[PDB]
């Protein structure tokens, strides 16, 4: 099952990688 | 970027604020762009990554790499796939390729220049200047000119092309004298769209393929360089609306008919899609049924040309409605169908009876056998065979899935079409946003 | 497959092609963040 | 050469990650396309660098 | 003003004091569908018999040939045709192109340029009136689904004679066979299909309803309550607020739409998308990509299987299946 | 088109041409079977191209001078019997026995009366059997069912498979008025053709004439009286 | 053969024409229209008011 | 059959160079605003 | 039921048809590669009957300008000539391989140009390809 556990934690990042550049852009006041 | 409070448009017709912001439009068009080259490079490795090389390509859901394949890479005689490292490189480099577009992407529409007019003249552009529009067109139609250029550069300089209808068997082979007669080019353009024609979707020979791409080739260029050099005239000027909406409205009905065209190439057409890779077509399965019990029931004894169906006609042969011995039962329809493993038995009359009871090859018998147990049918959950079919096989034809999505793709550019070229019109004529309060036109119109 | 240098990539290549979808999604978490405005 | 070869594999995936993430950050803020704009190229050519080594590396791993 | 004869003839063509509007497009809508309105009428009451399935079994659809209005119907082309341009000057007589299934190419190749014109038609008045261009886009919803049944069906199948038939009963044959060959109730599509003409019927009353129920008084009763409307009327002749506040209590008060022009989008938007998507089923379905199939989905530990309701309807799609086009068939696969 | 013509041409310069349902013409050659050595031949791409189709009608008008009527063809260029092969014998007397024995041998064929009847029929020279001499030889032919045993009538009924009675009707089905409509029968029945040799080219084996066969209509598996079909036309063979 | 017909069927010929009097069907109906047409383009422009030169047309 | 289809031919073309020639003829400037 | 022996029918590949039917067998047994390469003496067989056609039937066909039937005959019992001669070369020692990859590419550019003179039905310029054609798969099979 270590497959899946790279899948997902591949996953993971990519997934959260968009999501991290508007919190950043948010949290410091970025002309988003 | 902007709001509603300023714009006048939504959030939802959000990329509309882009109409008259040609910078960051110019990064919008570079970014779906990266969006488009990342998605064959992401799909080209997630194919070579779960393919398996004890099944042919299309009973592995691989759609990229059958393109790939008939280009001649990575493929031996016969369609096997002898090397994979050639569909590798391809999704890199366009992987690798999609970054620094995505970057012009991001960059041209982030921090870049909003409008080009000021800045860099040469790319400036407003809707309204049709000389500038032109040159536009132009340029961008010199490019693909080349591009075609490069098809018919790889299939008699470079290696060559699968060709299905290759003497010895399919291979790829050097196309060394291209058909360029205008009869032949005007030939298929002009071909009526029904059977027997099927407009350009028949044309049977990599020499007419990369004929063909020769003309469109040259006719680009030429194209280009006049639409560089020339500006509308006056009959042009006043049959179109030379607004920015407007452009996108034709350019959109155009790709309506090819994502049409595409539907209709990947489900007749041997040719550029050889089943060695996209698998049967529709019409060969048919087709490919009757032969194979055909074969097996000469074996076991019986005058396939003498045996009769319940109707009376021809229970394995019969004519089609034009005097061809064709073969019988329902796939009547699909005698004008052509393919690599069932021209050898077809004389100038037809199939040729002497031929089909003495010198059916092998190979022919394999090829027909597994086209027809790999027919085009299938469920959405990718459930192999007819609707009324157990849980077994696992199998969807490639041909199924580039034919299925490209009609819904190319009908719902055909809405694109309807919306963006009315809204174009009516925004142009100044009533888009309603009717005129004061200045109702139908008002002022005599009763009916 | 993928060339055996390539093997321990595997699962990063299982999840690259569904990264275009994610961009229609982050337009719209991105118009979120910014009240629809 | 097959564990340097993935050794720059994994740092030019390490690169394109921060790549992902801290080009649209610096490019959306304001002083970032100014000041960290220098910090950018250098992330840009250690990135092409990657590339062509990985490239080169590939043909005496593949 | 106008003294050229083109000049008058676009003038009168594009004129909108005509009764009927015509335009560009009515110079294409109006001959194709007058000739596709001949054919079908003589054909429905007097063409003989005509062999569908290419085994030389002619079936009987004319009224004079011993058929109702129900079971009356213009047969497809002959299966021994195929996809086979068959015009009538391809036949060498009127007699074999009437048997071969003839006038059926003919009404939908002209029918299908008619409703094509007939979408361009209803955009060039608009044009001309100065309102709006998208009821040509509502209306290529229907237009999808008389293009899917008509052409794409019968071209990804490789034939005219797995075409809807003009008729009656003749579509419900249509309906009966492309369940037991695509399972076309397990489709998404018709799924989505049916959820626009259940939701669209369903909004439809609820708007009609809720307007009725908001008239503001102007009549008696001995009258009737449309008598309070006078065509042309620049006030409103119900109260939107009074319908919102019926509505909003009906379920909850943000499941309402305050503003008309939202309701009538919606009014508009739920049909159409819900008609374009099952247009696409069937043309997806035309080549090949048929709906859910779960049959055998569910077995027990040992490897028995459990059957579920998609079994059943298995049960009857075999059963259509083993009797649609009894002699047609040579070979067990129907792949054609 | 003679045989080497033909075989000349690309399968897409015939496809829809129609020339696909003609058989070959014999041009030269000769008008004598004598250039032919006795012996048995064998019969090869035997293939006879019908001209004319006509169908024998009862006379009203009293008489019972029952003629063979003008027709027109329904079915299209699907009519031809080709690749039919078999032995065939010459003797030094100019005796000539013709034997068919596989190949197409059959095609059907509908054809419409004046009124408005359609007549099919399943032109055949399934085991044709011909002797005589060289101006006229002729034999029977045997005409097999129109409809298979197992063809399903739109009730249901057939022969070897389907309803032996009216299901529509639970209760006045098996009455005497559908009994003959329930059963069915796919019985064959015989014809008789003459044919004629007119070219004969002993340098390649090849030989041409007309034939004229009488033969029965479809019966519609027992349910109807056949009527009688006269069949002119050319055919051709080449002996080996 | 029994009867005659055009034979025309699934051959690829160029927009349908088997024989060269379809082609002057086409052409001659096509150079009328496109006659009556051309010798009306300046009066149909003149409607406009403004001269059809390289900023004519409907433009947003 | 040819006079049907010549016949044929002489009015498809009609209708559809009337309609080929009718957007042609300043068609977007037959519009009632300004 | 009335019996009937065919027996027989498994000679002369009655499972032929279901062997390429059996999804369970790889693809390379199902389309009968892997047969040829694994016993080399049935793909040597099929290059002689392959050179049998075209140094015989060919030849016959362009003197008489059957020129749909030398297509096919360039296509059938030889559609697996590319194939065969492929696999007898891979067995070959690698400085021999090279030369008989050489010789075999030579073979298919005469047997194409020769199937464009057929297409052309240019019966003089196919007599001559038909010669050239039948000289370089001569060279071929001598090296293999
Ligand atoms: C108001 C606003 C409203 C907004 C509304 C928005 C709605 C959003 C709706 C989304 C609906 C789609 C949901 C997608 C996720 C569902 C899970 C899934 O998909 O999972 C389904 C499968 C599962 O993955 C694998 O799918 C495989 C499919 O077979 C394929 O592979 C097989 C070999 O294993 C065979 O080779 C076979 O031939 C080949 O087809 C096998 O089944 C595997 O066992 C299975 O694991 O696909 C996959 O996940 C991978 C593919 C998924 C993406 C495919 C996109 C491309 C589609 C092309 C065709 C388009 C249209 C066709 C018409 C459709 C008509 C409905
Ligand atoms: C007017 C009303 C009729 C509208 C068109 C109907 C006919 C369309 C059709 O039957 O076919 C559309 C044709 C494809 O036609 C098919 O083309 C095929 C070409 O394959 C042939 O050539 C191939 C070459 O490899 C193979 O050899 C193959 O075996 C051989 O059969 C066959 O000839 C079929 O008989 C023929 O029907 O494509 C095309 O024109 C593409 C353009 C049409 C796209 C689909 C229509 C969408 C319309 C509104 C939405
Ligand atoms: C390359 C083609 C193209 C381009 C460049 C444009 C460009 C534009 N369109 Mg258009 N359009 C197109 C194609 C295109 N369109 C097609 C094919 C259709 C038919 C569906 C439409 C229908 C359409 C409408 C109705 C509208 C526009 C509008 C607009 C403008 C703003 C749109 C926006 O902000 O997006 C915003 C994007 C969203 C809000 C997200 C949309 C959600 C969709 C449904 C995603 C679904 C994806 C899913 C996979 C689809 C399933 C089916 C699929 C498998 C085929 C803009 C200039 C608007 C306008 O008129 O501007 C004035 C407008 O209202 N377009
Ligand atoms: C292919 C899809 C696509 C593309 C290329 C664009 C592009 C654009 N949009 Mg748009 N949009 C889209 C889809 C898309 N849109 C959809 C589906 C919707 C409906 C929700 C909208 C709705 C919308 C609205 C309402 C508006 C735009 C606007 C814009 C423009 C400026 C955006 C901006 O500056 O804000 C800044 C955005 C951010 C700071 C967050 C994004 C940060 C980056 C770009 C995310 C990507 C990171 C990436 C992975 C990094 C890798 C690159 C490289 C290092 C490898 C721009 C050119 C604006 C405009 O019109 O300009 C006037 C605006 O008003 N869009
Ligand atoms: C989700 C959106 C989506 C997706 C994933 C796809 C995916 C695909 N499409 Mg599609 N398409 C779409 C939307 C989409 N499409 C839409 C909206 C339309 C308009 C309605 C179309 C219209 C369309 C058409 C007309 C066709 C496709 C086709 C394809 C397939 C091949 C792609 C291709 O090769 O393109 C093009 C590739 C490039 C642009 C890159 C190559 C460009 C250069 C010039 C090529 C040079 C190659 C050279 C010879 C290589 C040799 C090396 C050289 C150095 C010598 C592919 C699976 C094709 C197909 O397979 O038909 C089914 C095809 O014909 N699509
Ligand atoms: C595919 C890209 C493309 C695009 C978008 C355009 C767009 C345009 N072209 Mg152009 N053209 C192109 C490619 C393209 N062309 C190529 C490749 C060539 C070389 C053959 C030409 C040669 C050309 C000439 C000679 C002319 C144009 C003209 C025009 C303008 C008038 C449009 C028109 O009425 O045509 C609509 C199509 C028809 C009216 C009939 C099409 C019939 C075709 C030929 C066969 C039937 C299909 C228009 C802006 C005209 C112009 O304004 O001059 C600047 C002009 O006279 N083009
Ligand atoms: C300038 C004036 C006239 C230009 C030529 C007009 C077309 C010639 C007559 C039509 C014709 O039969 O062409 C015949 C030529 C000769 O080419 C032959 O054509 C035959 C029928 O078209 C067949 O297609 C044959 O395969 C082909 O060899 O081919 C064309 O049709 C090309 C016409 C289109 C290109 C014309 C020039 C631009
Ligand atoms: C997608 C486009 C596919 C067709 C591309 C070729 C077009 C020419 C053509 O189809 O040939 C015409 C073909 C061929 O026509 C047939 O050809 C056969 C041989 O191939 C036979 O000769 C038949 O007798 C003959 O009728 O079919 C048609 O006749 C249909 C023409 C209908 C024209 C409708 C115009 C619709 C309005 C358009 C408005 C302008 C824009
Ligand atoms: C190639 C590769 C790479 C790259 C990657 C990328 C480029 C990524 C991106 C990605 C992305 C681009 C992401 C994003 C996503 C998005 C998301 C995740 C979101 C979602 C959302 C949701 C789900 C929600 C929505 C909404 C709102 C909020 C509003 C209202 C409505 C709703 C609720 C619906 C890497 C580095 C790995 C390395 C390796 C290779
Ligand atoms: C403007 C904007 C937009 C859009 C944007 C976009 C669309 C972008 C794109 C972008 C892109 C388009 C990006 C790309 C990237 C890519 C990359 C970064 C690559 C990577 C790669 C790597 C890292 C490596 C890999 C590998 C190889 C080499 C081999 C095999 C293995 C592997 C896979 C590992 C939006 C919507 C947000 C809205 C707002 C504005
Ligand atoms: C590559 C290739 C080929 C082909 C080639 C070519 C040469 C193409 C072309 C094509 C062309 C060369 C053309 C087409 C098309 C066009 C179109 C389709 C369109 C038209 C449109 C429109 C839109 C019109 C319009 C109008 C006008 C007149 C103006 C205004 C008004 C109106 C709108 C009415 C072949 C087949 C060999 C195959 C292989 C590959
Ligand atoms: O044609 Mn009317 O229905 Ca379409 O599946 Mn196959 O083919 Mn016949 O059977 Mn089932
Ligand atoms: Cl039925
Ligand atoms: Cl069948």
């Amino acid at each position: 099952n270590l497959e899946i556990v790279l899948q997902l934690t591949a996953l993971l990042f990519i997934v959260a990688a968009g999501p991290l550049v508007i919190v950043l852009l948010s949290s410091r006041g970025g002309n988003l | 970027g902007r709001d509603q409070e300023s714009t006048g448009f939504a959030w939802w017709a959000g990329n509309a604020r882009l109409i008259n912001l040609s910078g960051k439009l110019l990064g919008a068009h570079v970014a779906h762009a990266g969006l488009i080259v990342f998605w064959a490079g992401a799909m080209n490795l997630f194919e070579v990554a779960h393919f398996v090389p004890e099944k042919p390509m299309y009973e592995q859901g691989l759609i990229l790499l059958p393109h790939l394949a008939t280009l001649g890479y990575g493929v031996g005689p016969g369609g096997e796939v002898i090397d994979t490292y050639p569909y590798f490189v391809s999704g890199v480099l366009h992987l690798i390729s999609s970054a620094v577009l995505g970057f012009g992407g991001v960059y041209h529409s982030l921090v870049g220049p909003e409008t080009l007019e000021e800045s860099f003249p040469f790319f400036g552009y407003v809707w309204k200047d049709k000389n500038k529009m032109t040159t536009i067109l132009g340029i961008h139609l010199i490019v693909l000119g080349l591009g075609a250029w490069l098809l018919v550069w790889k299939a008699m300089y470079f290696g060559g092309i699968y060709d299905t209808w290759a003497p010895g068997g399919g291979d790829v082979r050097i196309i060394t004298n291209p058909t360029v007669s205008p009869g032949v080019i005007f030939g298929y353009l002009f071909r009526s769209p029904f059977g027997g024609d099927g407009w350009i979707v028949s044309v049977d020979n990599m020499e007419d393929v990369i004929g063909g791409h020769i003309w469109i080739g040259t006719l680009c260029i030429f194209g280009g360089i006049w639409h560089i050099l020339t500006k509308p005239w006056a009959w042009a000027r006043r049959a179109f609306v030379w607004s920015g909406e407007a452009y996108l409205s034709y350019s959109l009905g155009a790709i309506s008919i090819m994502g049409f065209t595409a539907c209709c190439m990947a489900w007749f057409n041997t040719t550029a899609y050889p089943s060695e890779f996209y698998g049967p077509t529709g019409p060969e399965a048919s087709q490919s049924q009757t032969f194979t019990f055909l074969v097996r029931d000469q074996r076991l004894g019986a005058n396939v040309a003498s045996a009769q169906g319940p109707t009376g006609l021809g229970k394995y042969l019969m004519r089609s409605p034009t005097g061809e011995i064709i073969f019988g039962g329902e796939t009547m329809r699909f005698w004008d169908f052509r393919g690599p493993w069932l021209e050898p038995l077809r004389g100038p009359n037809g199939l040729d009876l002497n031929k089909l009871k003495n010198d059916i090859q092998p190979w022919q018998e394999r090829r027909a056998a597994e086209y027809m147990t790999h027919a085009p049918l299938g469920s959405l959950n990718s459930v192999g065979g007819v609707a009324t079919e157990i849980n077994a096989v696992n199998y969807v034809s490639p041909r199924s899935w580039l034919a299925t999505s490209h009609f819904c793709l190319g009908f719902f550019f055909f809405v694109g079409h309807l919306w963006h070229a009315g809204r174009a019109r009516a925004a142009a004529a100044g009533f888009e946003k309603g009717i005129d309060r004061d200045n109702e036109p139908v008002l002022s119109m005599r009763p009916l | 497959k993928l060339p055996e240098a390539y093997a321990p990539f595997d699962p990063i290549v299982d999840v690259l092609p569904v990264i275009p979808v994610l961009f229609l999604l982050l337009a719209l978490v991105w118009q979120a963040s910014v009240s629809f405005r | 050469m097959l564990l340097i070869f993935q050794l720059a594999l994994f740092a030019f995936i390490v690169v394109s990650f921060l790549l992902v993430v801290g080009v649209p950050v610096v490019l959306a803020t304001p002083e970032g396309w100014a000041e960290n704009k220098g910090t950018v190229f250098s992330g840009i050519g250690i990135w092409f660098l990657l590339v062509f080594l990985v490239g080169i590396l590939n043909s005496f791993v593949v | 003003e106008s003294t050229s004869l083109w000049a008058r003839f676009c003038e009168w063509v594009t004129s909108t004091e005509n009764r009927l509007y015509i335009g560009w497009f009515g110079v294409l809508m109006i001959p194709t569908l007058l000739t596709a309105t001949s054919v079908f009428i003589i054909a429905f009451i007097a063409a003989p018999p005509v062999d569908i399935d290419g085994i030389r079994e002619p079936v009987s659809g004319s009224l004079l040939y011993g058929n109702n209005i129900i079971t009356g119907a213009i047969i497809p082309t002959s299966n021994a045709i195929g996809l086979h341009f068959y015009p009538i000057w391809e036949a060498a007589s009127l007699d074999e192109w009437l048997y071969n299934g003839g006038p059926y190419q003919l009404i939908v190749c002209h029918f299908f340029l008619g409703v094509c014109s007939y979408m361009g038609r209803e955009w060039e008045l608009s044009f001309r009136l100065g309102m709006r261009p998208w009821i040509a886009v509502a209306y290529s919803a229907p237009v999808a689904a008389a293009t899917a049944v008509f052409i794409i069906y019968p071209l990804g199948q490789g034939s005219f004679s797995d075409g809807m038939p003009l008729g009656i009963s003749g579509t419900f044959n249509f309906m009966i066979v492309f369940q037991a060959e695509h399972n076309i109730l397990m489709h998404p599509f018709h799924m989505l299909g049916v959820a626009g003409v259940f939701g669209g019927s369903l909004f439809s009353a609820m708007h009609g309803s809720l307007v009725t129920s908001s008239l503001i008084r102007e009549t008696t009763e001995n009258e009737s309550a449309n008598e309070g409307y006078k065509f042309g009327q620049e006030e409103e002749t119900y109260n939107i607020v009074a319908a919102h506040g019926y509505f909003g209590r009906l379920i909850f008060q943000y499941a309402s739409f305050n503003n008309s022009r939202s309701l009538h989008f919606f009014l508009a938007a739920w049909p159409v998308v819900g008609i374009w998507f099952t247009a696409l089923g069937i043309s997806t379905m035309a080549f090949n990509l048929n709906g859910f199939n779960f049959n055998q989905s569910v077995v027990d530990s040992q490897g028995r299987v459990i059957n579920t309701w998609a079994d059943i309807i298995n049960r009857a799609n075999l059963g259509m299946e083993v009797m649609h086009e009894r002699n047609a068939h040579n070979f067990p696969l129907d792949l054609a | 088109l003679t045989f080497d013509q033909l075989q000349g041409l690309t399968y897409l310069q015939v496809k829809g041409t129609g020339i696909a349902n003609t058989c070959p013409t014999l041009d030269s050659g000769s008008s004598n079977v004598k250039d032919l050595k006795p012996g048995t031949y064998k019969l090869g791409k035997f293939c006879m191209e019908p001209t004319s189709f006509t169908v024998k009608e009862e006379s009203q008008f009293k008489g019972g001078d029952a003629e063979f009527v003008p027709t027109k063809l329904m079915t299209r260029l699907t009519y031809t019997l080709d690749e039919m092969s078999g032995q065939f014998k010459v003797d030094g007397s100019g005796n000539v026995e013709l034997k068919e024995t596989d190949g197409i041998d059959y095609a059907p064929v509908t054809v419409q009366l004046p009124g408005g009847e359609r007549v099919p029929f399943l032109f055949s020279v399934k085991e044709l059997d011909a002797k005589g001499n060289a101006d006229g030889f002729g034999g029977e032919f045997v005409v097999p069912s129109y409809r298979g045993a197992t063809f399903l009538d739109p009730k249901g009924r057939g022969a070897a498979t389907g309803y032996d009675t009216a299901v529509a009707l639970p209760a006045a089905g098996d009455d005497e008025e559908y009994l003959k409509e329930n059963i069915k029968s796919a019985g064959a029945m015989k014809g008789q053709a003459v044919f004629s040799i007119a070219k004969v080219d002993a340098a390649t084996g090849e030989i041409a004439g007309v034939f004229e066969s009488v033969q029965p209509s479809d019966t519609d598996l027992g349910a109807k009286a056949p009527k009688d079909v006269k069949i002119t036309g050319l055919w051709y063979a080449q002996l080996s | 053969l029994v009867d005659d017909r055009l034979a025309g069927e699934g051959t690829g010929k160029i927009l349908g024409i088997n024989d060269p009097s379809l082609f002057w069907a086409i052409t001659i109906v096509f150079t009328i229209v496109w006659g009556v047409f051309y010798v009306s383009t300046r009066e149909i422009d003149a409607a406009s008011d403004r001269e059809n030169d390289d900023d004519f047309g409907l433009t947003l | 059959m040819l006079t049907l289809k010549i016949f044929v031919y002489t009015v498809v073309t009609f209708f559809v160079s009337l309609f080929i020639f009718g957007f042609l003829s300043n068609d977007p400037g037959r519009n009632p605003g300004q | 039921l009335d019996l009937f022996d065919d027996r027989k029918a498994r000679q002369a590949g009655f499972d032929i048809i279901y062997e390429a039917r059996d999804l369970d067998l790889p693809q390379g047994v199902r389309d009968g590669l892997a047969q040829a390469r694994e016993n080399l003496d049935v793909a040597k067989a099929r290059i002689k009957e392959a050179e049998k056609r075209i140094d015989a039937d060919l030849d016959a066909y362009i003197a008489k300008a059957y020129w749909t039937e030398g297509r096919n005959e360039l296509r059938r019992q030889v559609g697996t000539l590319r194939f065969d001669l492929n696999a007898v070369a891979d067995t070959l020692p690698k400085a021999a391989k090279k030369e008989a990859q050489a010789a075999k590419n030579e073979f298919l550019a005469a047997v194409e140009a020769l199937d464009l003179q057929l297409r052309k039905k240019n019966g003089d310029k196919a007599a001559a390809a038909l010669a050239d054609t039948k000289a370089k798969l001569d060279a071929v099979i001598a090296k293999l």
